[PDB]
């Protein structure tokens, strides 16, 4: 077409945990 | 509602023993990682309990 942690390891670790604990 | 529950991950996680750092190798040593999974099928296992 014409056109402070770093969030990319918080988020990972959040959806670790997520994964984890209330998958399934 | 969920019936199945792997209670197994849910304690080893809410204790905070699960981790990366925790599963990380050791740096120039010998001595295993903090957290450690044996095996129930190599033979005598049951032996050595």
């Amino acid at each position: 077409v014409k056109s402070s942690l770093e969030l990319i390891p918080l988020t990972a670790r959040m959806v670790m945990a997520h994964l984890v604990n209330h998958l399934g | 509602p969920a019936q199945e529950f792997q209670t197994a991950r849910l304690f080893l996680s809410h204790f905070g023993f699960l981790s990366l750092e925790a599963l990380k190798e050791p740096a120039n040593s010998r001595l295993p990682p903090h957290l450690i999974a044996l095996d129930s099928t190599i033979p005598g296992f049951f032996d050595d309990i």
